[PDB]
């Protein structure tokens, strides 16, 4: 009943999740903020995201920017992603089918199942892994989006962008809580702002302190604005990616968020047809079979069949009831045969 | 010498599979002779200049 | 509570120096404070003999 329920759909949203926290890498990592030091920051200036709805539409930098950004995204592990991601989900499904299972007694047993389950996948990880890269290599050269897909990716970027965005929020409150008040974390935010415009300038002669502020409170600040600042990208770029100029593909190297959501998702979806074959069939086809011949080599390797019975209580006190009806029906036959001896 | 002949053929294969990914991530494997580059650039001067 | 004095600079959480500029400043206020008690106790009627 499982198997007829898993299918497809579901490696197809989990593979998805995944590609996404793999966007989220990419797009940070070539397009916005970083950490913080103390000298004053760079412009930087070319490269400041506000701009990039009014930007030439042939700008060098933006070009190169995308691009590697994309190249990137697919020339990932996207092939060992999957079959391990999907790897833990047919795992998890297991373990917690075995969990409302008549199994759920009888660690051993389950235990010998689990691990069944886990060799087999581990067996297919490997060839799942390769052919899903040999089957990604077209998109790897041309990744080309569709109009449809390209709405689709709109869609889906404006909600994994905002998610970030409240994740964003709360590791700040994280932050604020663990340095105290809000209110000084709002102090050493404004000697970090202080410091990053022209209005204080602090010479590194003294590492120890340098404000009122400790060391180890400086960089928790710094790491505080960057949160800020990386929470004011995100909603601008959430609010261009929901802009009207977006809405067309034509601006692909404009809106790269739901460019390379769109290149993941095609991604996790071709990769989702191959692993739906080759590791989930091959999954449903060995597993029985894998499960009968270690459960059938546990209970007569071991012995522990006999413990497996002991191992509920029904069936143990079942079991119990019918040895002393033997020992009396032993004893009577004796008495028969004697009986039988001093009769003739 | 052979004692250490174990050890010391493992560590090159760890360098060498490393060597290997980084031209798996790096120009996905795609072989390349100089003389591959400087063809396909003077094709492309020449188409520009004619 | 019981403070450390790890950063005694100006201008951050609480500096070594802001602590100690702290520390005077209470002071100067209980010797305020005091002192204007005491500017009351001179003008009071009990110290008139």
């Amino acid at each position: 009943e499982f198997a007829s329920s898993f299918g497809r759909p579901q490696l197809q949203t989990l593979l998805k999740d995944a590609l996404d926290q793999k966007v989220l890498d990419q797009l940070a990592a070539r397009y916005w903020n970083r950490p913080i030091e103390d000298l004053s920051p760079a412009p930087r200036e070319p490269d400041n995201i506000i701009d990039l709805p009014k930007a030439d539409p042939d700008s060098p930098y933006w070009h190169r920017q995308l691009d590697t950004a994309c190249s990137g995204l697919t020339r990932l592990g996207v092939g060992r992603l999957a079959a391990t991601v999907a790897a833990s989900a047919i795992q998890q499904h297991v373990e917690k089918l075995l969990d409302k299972s008549s199994f759920a007694k009888h660690p051993s047993a389950r235990k010998v199942i689990s691990d069944a389950a886990a060799t087999v996948l581990a067996d297919r990880s490997y060839a799942t892994s390769d052919g899903i890269e040999i089957s990604l290599k077209p998109y790897k050269f041309d990744p080309d989006i569709q109009p449809n897909e390209w709405a689709q990716g709109r869609e889906h970027v404006v909600g994994v962008l905002q998610a970030e965005l409240e994740q964003c929020q709360a590791a700040m409150k994280a932050l604020e809580n663990s340095v105290g008040g809000r209110k000084k974390l709002k102090e050493v935010m404004s000697f970090v702002d202080k410091a990053r415009k022209g209005e204080i300038i602090v010479e590194g002669d003294h590492p120890s302190g340098a404000g009122g502020f400790s060391a180890a409170l400086l960089a928790r600040g710094r790491e505080a604005v960057f949160l800020r600042d990386r929470a004011d990208i995100l909603s601008l770029r959430i609010q261009a990616a929901k802009s009207r100029q977006c809405k067309t593909l034509t601006n692909k190297y404009y809106c790269p968020e739901v460019f390379l959501d769109a290149v993941a998702t095609k991604l996790a979806q071709t990769a989702v047809l191959f692993l739906n074959v080759e590791m989930l069939n091959d999954f449903y086809v060995r597993f029985p079979r894998e499960v009968e011949a270690k459960l059938h080599e546990h209970m007569h390797a071991g012995g522990g069949l006999e413990k497996f019975a002991r191992e509920d209580p029904k069936v143990r006190r079942h079991l119990d009831l019918i040895r002393r009806k033997e020992l009396l029906e032993t004893v009577l036959g004796k008495i028969e045969e004697l009986h039988r001896i001093s009769s003739g | 010498m052979s004692s250490k002949l174990n050890e010391t053929t493992e560590a090159i294969q760890r360098e060498l599979e490393e060597t290997t990914y980084q031209f798996k991530v790096q120009y996905n494997e795609q072989p390349m002779s100089a003389e591959s580059y400087l063809a396909a650039s003077l094709d492309d001067f020449k188409h520009q200049f004619h």
